[PDB]
């Protein structure tokens, strides 16, 4: 399915749009601040997600 | 991590 960006809300560029291993949201890594220059390796988290952990 | 592509 359509997953999109939560800063830019565009679900364009497939190849560089970074999914959360925690809920259905999503993240270009090119919208990403601090710079992310490429696709993680392991698990990644959106900020959502980082809110619900302790 | 996986992308919208690698998971489509
Ligand atoms: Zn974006
Ligand atoms: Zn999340």
């Amino acid at each position: 399915n359509k997953v999109t960006c939560l800063v830019c809300r565009k679900g364009d560029n497939d190849e560089f749009l970074l999914l959360c291993d925690g809920c259905d949201r999503g993240c270009h890594i090119y919208c990403h601040r601090p710079k992310m220059e490429a696709v993680p390796e392991g698990d990644w988290f959106c900020t959502v997600c980082l809110a619900q952990q302790v | 991590a996986r992308t919208k592509q690698t998971a489509r």
